[PDB]
């Protein structure tokens, strides 16, 4: 299958997919307005999977933006690369969703959710093969967190054979807004453990962390966070917009990374972590790359093992280096790496690098360790949860108390999942 | 799914309504008995000043027999 449909919804979601558009669109040559002024032929020959080609040479982001207030979407609008998209596909509310995922999955987000499967069906029907689905979202608000699982929802009653995938940026007390986070997040977990193929889970608290005792920035912005995060969706992003050996696919992938079902929630890592004129070495990058304080979760590896694992390459370098390093990181550490699933790190190599890069590695873990994530949001949501705190102002949307027992049920199992086969 | 979301929505608007509504009951129940008390106080203040009135005729008719 070929053409992907991208998704943007709420504040978070729509930044980190506004970076996106800018990073990949440098990176494919498509100026601010749509026109292609690069060099290679590699930029343009998969351009299809993210890009609808219009008019004079003109291409333009298979991308619907969505939210529940004008101000993040006018706000793209007006900024870089703010008229690649099509004014059509701004798709907005004005009341706004309040940091409640009531509001967004069960009273604004309905009136709004028609709409946007409205434009969803003129991107898909306008495909020659619709691989499926790309959002971006956090899941501690309230637009992106239940709007956006509504989303998944619908557009799966609508097209239950394509593949649904998600980057979700997860809440942490470090970068908070609300205190009701927690429950917003414990509530989209439960839905995107059901109703995604894949969730990249890009964790705030991580972002923050190696924003602040790697880059050694000591006030972080939202800002720095999100090219950390667009650094990442290029990386995890690219065997799927350029040619090579894997040509891939959101399903090979999902088939590829997901050896059960629920357990679908991937970290994901990348070096060289910016914020260079020194490129590094194979065996850098890699190292870099496997270490925590690149991990964009906050989970160490060290503490659970890999069920899967796929590495992408940038740049000019060796492959015999980096299929020696490769083998090197596994061979070396191969206590973090389960047995009952043979040969299950991969590699793949991309000569055209980020840009200011010259030499990048990104990484896919389907890892254990995520279980940690999941406990420590539990946990938040249990504590508030005992003493029924701040729940009015969901209860006052129509929802009951056994809406989020289920989901906390949910995500306790969950975990309980990956921890059973953390030991096996 | 679909059927849960529509009650759910169902459920917020009727409690809002239900809201609204109690307390619109509840006003006007406090604004009657509110009026029915006033009245009655100044009624018998009224019916107090009356029968000061019956006596003081009664005062003048029994000095005119006197
Ligand atoms: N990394 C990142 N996280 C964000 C950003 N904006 C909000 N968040 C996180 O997302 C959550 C708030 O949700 P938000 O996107 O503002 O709400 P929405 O418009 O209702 O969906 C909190 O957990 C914030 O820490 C952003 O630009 N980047
Ligand atoms: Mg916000």
């Amino acid at each position: 299958m070929r053409e992907i449909v991208h998704i943007q919804a709420g504040q978070c979601g729509n930044q980190i997919g506004a970076k996106f558009w800018e990073v990949i669109s440098d990176e494919h040559g498509i100026d601010p307005t749509g026109s292609y002024h690069g060099d290679s032929d590699l930029q343009l020959e998969r351009i299809n999977v993210y890009y609808n080609e219009a008019t004079g040479n003109k291409y333009v982001p298979r991308a619907i933006l969505v939210d529940l207030e004008p101000g993040t979407m006018d706000s793209v609008r007006s900024g870089p690369f703010g008229q690649i998209f099509r004014p059509d596909n701004f798709v907005f509310g004005q009341s706004g969703a309040g940091n409640n995922w009531a509001k967004g999955h069960y009273t604004e987000g309905a009136e709004l959710v028609d709409s946007v499967l409205d434009v969803v069906r003129k991107e898909s029907e306008s495909c020659d093969c619709l691989q499926g689905f790309q959002l971006t979202h956090s899941l501690g608000g309230g637009t992106g967190s239940g709007m956006g699982t509504l989303l998944i929802s619908k557009i799966r009653e609508e097209y239950p054979d394509r593949i649904m995938n998600t980057f979700s940026v997860m809440p942490s007390p470090k970068v908070s807004d609300t205190v009701v986070e927690p429950y917003n997040a414990t509530l989209s977990v439960h839905q995107l453990v059901e109703n995604t193929d894949e969730t990249y889970c890009i964790d705030n608290e991580a972002l923050y962390d190696i924003c602040f005792r790697t880059l050694k920035l000591t006030t972080p912005t939202y800002g720095d966070l999100n090219h950390l995060v667009s650094a990442t969706m290029s990386g995890v992003t690219t065997c799927l917009r350029f040619p090579g050996q894997l040509n891939a696919d959101l399903r090979k992938l999902a088939v590829n990374m997901v050896p059960f079902p629920r357990l679908h929630f991937f970290m994901p890592g990348f070096a060289p972590l910016t914020s260079q004129y020194r490129a590094l070495t194979v065996p850098e990058l890699t190292q870099q790359m496997f270490d925590s304080k690149n991990m964009m979760a906050a989970c160490d590896p060290r503490h659970g093992r890999y069920l899967t694992v796929a590495a992408i390459f940038r740049g000019r370098m060796s492959m015999k280096e980096v299929d020696e390093q490769m083998l090197n990181v596994q061979n070396k550490n191969s206590s973090y790496f389960v047995e009952w699933i043979p040969n299950n790190v991969k590699t793949a190599v991309c000569d055209i690098p980020p840009r200011g890069l010259k030499m990048s590695a990104t990484f896919i873990g389907n890892s254990t360790a995520i279980q940690e994530l999941f406990k420590r949001i539990s946990e938040q949501f249990t504590a508030m949860f005992r003493r029924k705190a701040f729940l009015h102002w969901y209860t006052g949307e129509g929802m009951d108390e056994m809406e989020f027992t289920e989901a906390e049920s949910n995500m306790n199992d969950l975990v309980s999942e990956y921890q059973q086969y953390q030991d096996a | 799914k679909r059927e849960h979301e529509r009650e759910v929505i169902q459920k917020a608007i009727e409690e809002n309504n239900n809201f609204i509504k109690m307390a619109k009951e509840k006003l006007a129940q406090k604004m009657e008995s509110n009026k029915e008390n006033r009245e009655a106080h100044l009624a018998a203040m009224l019916e107090r000043l009356q029968e000061k009135d019956k006596h003081a005729e009664e005062v003048r008719k029994n000095k005119e027999l006197k």
